[PDB]
């Protein structure tokens, strides 16, 4: 009935891979059927053909080493899901099943979104290629700084920090995810002084500048009003906390961004509440695929610095899921299914958290060109710290292009550049 | 008949300050617990929001001389830029001074 | 700096109680400080007074028995948070701290919302007392049935099921949380045939009937359009999936419901993704407080049937936190802080999942009047099944009011009623 | 097959209550500190919001009989009218009981 | 019942301090009870808990010297008042009680607005710190001139006077409170020629200039239409007569000013009708607190010139209530209650009426930096008289910063400046 | 210059009669001139013809008996004032003059509004005559009850009280002026249950019923939204606090009421703050003329019970000014000027405060037909107390029409009726 | 407990008027210079705005009787119809009387 190991999934099915921990004494086959039943159909019964609405487990994969864990593969028919609705897809798949009593733990690791379902979504309002065309920036990662302190600066003092960062050679500055509108700093004052900072840095440098203005808000009306003011100020980019605001708000904003030409930077505040523990929750790569579908042009993907090679491979796995058109199944990188994105645009990976100039060669080597490297103190202040990072980046890119090995020659490349850049030198 | 003449906000209606007047202005800021800073810019008009920071703010030197040194060193390196001294009240998160000290 | 055990919290502070599991070798006092720092402040530094923007740990409570776990109490100043924004409150407190590397696991257990912050929120659009006055229903729990099968009925067949349920003596029927708008059943058709069912049941019985019409949707625009059409049909109540849709959308809908006289039933799809594991996540009681502030008139609180007396006590704890004006601190029921709601209206508790007539006496005894008892097969069908549950309910309330002890005399009360009600008898 | 029958909110699914049963229900309300009241109306359906008050609420006589007396006094004078007992909580400012005691 | 000298007020209560004059033969305790009863609650009675809605007098304070007068302290619960409504707070407190027959006279002297109520109000659209940042003006009081004659200039002749004042070095000019739209001068024409004047003065001086364009109007639609036209013209500041227009209109305008980045100058026309007699009415400090709550960025606070030291202390008292975050109880300055503003922005105090250059040292010393000094003839005309006032102010500010004593050295400071400024000299 | 005892006022002039108390040693003629100057005009001077913009004192009338008091008559040219703006008329006349230092006290006693200015106002949205035609009520005063307690009833309980009052024979019930929207009772719930109460009373009695639904609000948008929802419920009447809300908001509401057919009941909360003391303020008759111009259908005019024959004559004077088309000058009743209303509709007088059935004959005799008699406990409750008042009223009207003398035969007329009305008898 | 009963505006809370009572009211209207008129309708409720005129207004007879006659004549032709007397003030172009003089 719910466990059908002979079913072969259609190309239009949504597939889910759950890591299941059954309660002691529950056999794998019953846990697997339960997962499929509780995430689907669960006298009027014989008015309908319940066969065509059920999920089924088509495969149970034991996990060598793990204690009492296995992978259940579930298949869901296309017709269960509202077109264009990440909210309804999540509600359907993860709405119910995680509290079922015969399971001790449950983690959703991956989903195969079928092409026929993907075509019902807008996807990123812009995507990697269009974003570089609007910003005129080719052949390198983009650079951002976060402003510090997080909270407490007045709007005007905040803008001064943004100006100094930008004018040093960073492409972007960023609002903190906590900064929406607060007694110490109301949003409209911030938007206004930030726009002045961009205009001055853009005029002095001759390079397009931006700042991820946070429009995360209590209501959709208020979010859209913040977005419209950024538009009125001719800001190229804004920011949204997609998980704490929600996918309904995000999908609204993503369509609005597409309608208005605005780039959308997505911050993943709260993700570790669900995505951190190995036995329970939802893996980030699932939240990432959802975000690509609802829409964003950038997303935070975590850092790779000070991480084991296996954590690194997992991050690169989901970075490919965010950026590429076609990603082959590959369990050594946590890709459970082959994912075809059917020309839905890719999203830029944003690497941040604990990064400094000496990481630059590794960052460029690991991520390549299509990433934002988000830093956030130089001895001489904001503008010199920005120059130092910008010279370092350009040095690495030149070196790579010349055939130099960034993993082995990294410090050398940085040392050579430090010789003719005082700002970079001061940073060593 | 009043002339037409560009101004530069606080103290721009007085004789330009002497280095000694500039020093007493600075000392006041220090004695009030404010944080002085030097900033410069190529022009001045009403549409300009941000000047450019000279080095960093000085973070609790009780002597006004090194602040004055920075002005002098700015003035000599950048003889074509307007220059000014500002001061901040970190408690209130607001600027409590901003006075013009040099014009090209 | 971040650990200040002498600090006494102000009445305007937001307080958080985190269950903390530090990594091996991290002492409690550093983990506590890290919890406070990473959930708040974490040259421009000396432009601001960072003291007044930090959270601080003001108390560390070891946990007898537990291995390597303790309760860290954090205080946050009122000024950190955007007025009226659950989104910003969550972002600020839980946005970041759960991924901190020195912590092996982290669970937010409770939050003390101060009166001064509560006054910036609307709260439930109606609340318990107003809702009984609009529906005209006093001195008893309300009764609901979920329609089965979940998915697959055409709109018209779906309405037929609704009419039979309602005409039997249930107050409400309910959309499944998965049903939004799908190829087998478009929302406008469902809304229209449900309204026909309500009108016929209400005219036959002379009692006000309702059906929680699900407006969860892909965007805010489409959510509000489904709301307006329910309003246009004069429906008294709608439904929203607050967690899978998001707090930004939910707050929007809650204000629209207040503006339009509509009752709002809140379903908690996806809550076990976060709230289930004891070591990591967010306790439901926090999700419930947040929901009361953003706004809902009903919310699912889980069943009490077949659960230990300690799980029961915890449920009763958060049920009080939903319904009462003033809830005294009480660890034996999972209440970490005294909570003053400052006349914000209470939300009806919705008990559902595996309930039958013979549970009736215990449900009335446990929840009392201010609850919806949500059931969902009788041998004779929908209308008889509904009459059974309705007689059973009325029998228990009469018995209670007579001073009979519902825990000891339950079966008797039911057996007595079964004697003059064939429908109730057939259900035994 | 269920019959179609107009109903009357709380207790209308039970057989009609005896005066002794009514007095027990009233006694419960008095013991909770609620304020009982009697009201009646010519019809009952879903769209009617208010009934008419019989005299006034009795504010704290300790005995259910004086309230029953009112029920029966109303019942004898108005025997073509529906009648019900209501109870108010004055603290929470809310109605907590509303039961059909007589149908024509 | 209404006199409860043992009640201790909650932090959420609204407190009022009334100066009561009972009718001959009415004892103080009866008059105090009456005050509390007639400003609050005054068969259905026993459907409600009247205890929680009453005001009570919790203290009677005799007044040494005064004949038959005392101070009644009343406390009102939070729940009596509509959130965000100064109109409802005034109606509830002063709506009724001033006509009570057992009182010969009544004056409301002060009100303690609790933090939990304040958080329901927007407050000033901008406030002192934001306003300086938008105008770019630091380290000194701002300077305004009123235009003369009050009424009668054509719009164009009016703009000529404004241009000459502003180009002389004043920051602001001001519409008379009587000028709205009249046969000798229609508002749209005035707005237009004033905008031209500002544009010319701003371009000639390289300083931000403004003019408080009066939008006080017959209807809210008409007031908002005048505001929108100022915004269309890119005016930084407008003006409103808050008392004669009313707090409903004012609160409307204040929110619109926040939404649109407009500064709001509040004129206090009609205040002496209520606020002048010591025995009866409402003290200006109460009207000032109400204004801060409803919202304004500036407010007239009266002059300090030619006033006794005790009138001066009272003025300084309310000026602190308008500008500071926290004001300690201080009866020597007519502060009856400690007032915590919970980060609601402060309002600039405007000093005006019979001021001349020789008052400058005293004005700077009395008010400090956060004030507007509003003047309004120099022998050489508008632009020279403005230069004179501007050089005088700058001379005082330089001197003060230099540690000179402005009260003793004032005339010297002015005399020294008069030596290198012909305009200032001509003004002596 | 400002005192011209030979000037004769034009029919287009606005005239003001001020009771003036000069400071000791200020002669009458200079105080008079100061009142004219400080309430009007006070190099560019010789660009305008200041003569045609000045007010002037044209007459000084000493006051026999009074100490150091006189009546100053001021004339203002028609061109000083904005058309259709009570706000501007107040600001012009009383904006400034009450704080002048040479005056110890100042009271505005009366204003003569010229026909040519009156024609720029709408006036009452309906007026006495149209109002009776809409309500179908002829040949008698109307009857209203206020609901008690003032605050604290839930919306539904409140509606129960309204229904019982109305079904007993009153025409109207009334929201308290403090009830706007509060935690214990939100406005929308109130409006809805009150409409249910009206519909049931109106169907039982076959007489049109209303309730003054209070739309006083924080902002104009929220006031107009409350008005719109009353319109949506087809309520015939609403209420507004004109002084605490302000004349800008009131004028907006009065136009909306004309546009939408809504009757407008005006409550005078706060009037005694300004209108009570004999030496200072504004006489209520002035505020009443302003209200008539801005607009209202009803206004509270105070009671005549337990007042001296000289207070009574003053009340009657201003009652005529509210109701009649032409009122002749008459100092014995406090009418300083002949007032011609040029067909602007009259406003119903609302008599309330401490009235009972035994006052009925006097009230009918004093006010005549064009009044609302507002009461607010009968032994048998709301509906009987209502019938008692309604029979008493009809008895007095029958008696009057019969030629009986209501002042001598009152008790008799009431006793006769009490013989066949048990409700009325119980009220004696 | 007040009974539920249809009313009819001015004078419907008194005992129905005697013919001598109707005459005295009509005489009041004549003595004030008002113009009396009689009207009837088959029903009466809140929602009905106009009744039907009986013949014409009586435009200055000095005596209540001829009006009373009309009331008697109407009452006998239409015993299933409500009737009332009304009086107009032509100065203010307003109705100043409207009382019920006969019900079924
Ligand atoms: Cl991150
Ligand atoms: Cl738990
Ligand atoms: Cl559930
Ligand atoms: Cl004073
Ligand atoms: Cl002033
Ligand atoms: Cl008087
Ligand atoms: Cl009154």
């Amino acid at each position: 009935t719910y466990y059908t190991p002979d079913y072969t999934p259609k190309d239009t099915d949504i597939l889910a891979a759950f890591r299941v921990t059954p309660q002691p004494g529950v056999p794998f086959e019953e846990a697997a059927a339960a997962v499929a039943a509780e995430s689907s159909t669960g006298w009027t019964d014989l008015l309908t053909d319940l066969d065509r609405y059920k999920g089924c487990c088509y495969d149970i994969e034991p996990l060598p080493g793990e204690d009492n864990q296995f992978i259940a593969y579930i298949a869901y028919p296309l017709d269960l899901f509202e077109e264009g609705s990440v909210t309804n897809m999540l509600t359907s798949i993860v709405g119910n099943v995680f509290g079922f009593k015969a399971l001790k733990a449950l983690r959703l690791e991956d989903l195969r979104i079928p092409v026929a379902y993907l075509k019902t979504f807008q996807g990123p309002p812009h995507g990697i290629q269009v974003e570089r065309d609007k910003l005129n920036k080719y052949g390198r990662p983009l650079l951002g700084c976060t402003i510090k302190p997080k909270l407490g600066l007045s709007a005007k003092n905040y803008g001064r920090a943004v100006y100094e960062c930008l004018r040093g050679g960073l492409d972007f500055t960023k609002d903190d995810e906590n900064i929406n509108s607060q007694p110490f700093q109301r949003w409209r004052d911030r938007f206004l002084f930030v726009a002045d900072a961009i205009h001055k840095a853009q005029a002095e440098t001759g390079e397009i500048k931006g700042h991820y203005l946070n429009v995360t808000a209590p209501t959709c009306e208020e979010m859209l009003k913040r977005a419209e003011f950024a538009k009125e100020l001719e800001m190229p980019i804004i920011m949204h906390d997609f998980l704490t605001a929600g996918f309904t708000a995000n999908t609204t904003l993503s369509k609005w961004c597409r309608d208005n030409g605005m780039l959308l930077h997505i911050h993943r505040a709260m993700h570790a509440v669900m995505d951190r523990q190995k036995n329970h929750g939802i893996h980030f790569r699932v939240l990432a695929k959802c975000l690509r579908m609802s829409g964003g042009d950038h997303i935070h993907t975590g850092t790779v610095v000070g991480k084991l090679e296996g954590d690194k491979a997992v991050t690169l796995g989901f970075v490919d899921l965010l950026r590429e058109n076609y990603i082959e199944q590959d369990r050594s990188r946590g890709i459970y299914f082959t994912q075809d994105w059917a020309s839905m645009p890719g999203v830029m990976a944003v690497a941040s958290g604990g990064i400094h100039v000496w990481h630059m060669p590794a960052l460029v080597d690991i991520f390549g060109d299509d990433a934002v490297l988000q830093f956030g103190g130089h001895p001489w202040g904001n503008a010199p710290g920005a120059t130092a990072n910008r010279v370092a980046l350009e040095a690495c890119i030149q070196a790579r292009n010349e055939g130099r090995d960034l993993m082995r020659e990294g410090g050398d490349i940085i040392r050579e550049a430090a010789r003719w850049s005082p700002e970079l030198a001061a940073a060593c | 008949t009043l002339p037409k003449e560009r101004r530069y906000e606080t103290f721009s209606y007085l004789p330009p300050l002497s280095d000694a007047q500039i020093a007493r202005q600075i000392q006041y800021a220090i004695d009030q617990g404010y944080h002085p800073c030097v900033e410069f810019n190529e022009t001045s008009n009403a549409e300009i929001r941000y000047w450019t920071m000279w080095k960093l703010p000085l973070f609790n030197c009780t002597n006004a001389q090194d602040v004055l040194n920075e002005v002098q060193q700015c003035r000599s390196e950048y003889p074509n830029c307007f220059i000014r001294v500002v001061a901040f009240d970190n408690i209130k998160q607001c600027q409590v001074m901003s006075f013009i000290v040099y014009k090209p």
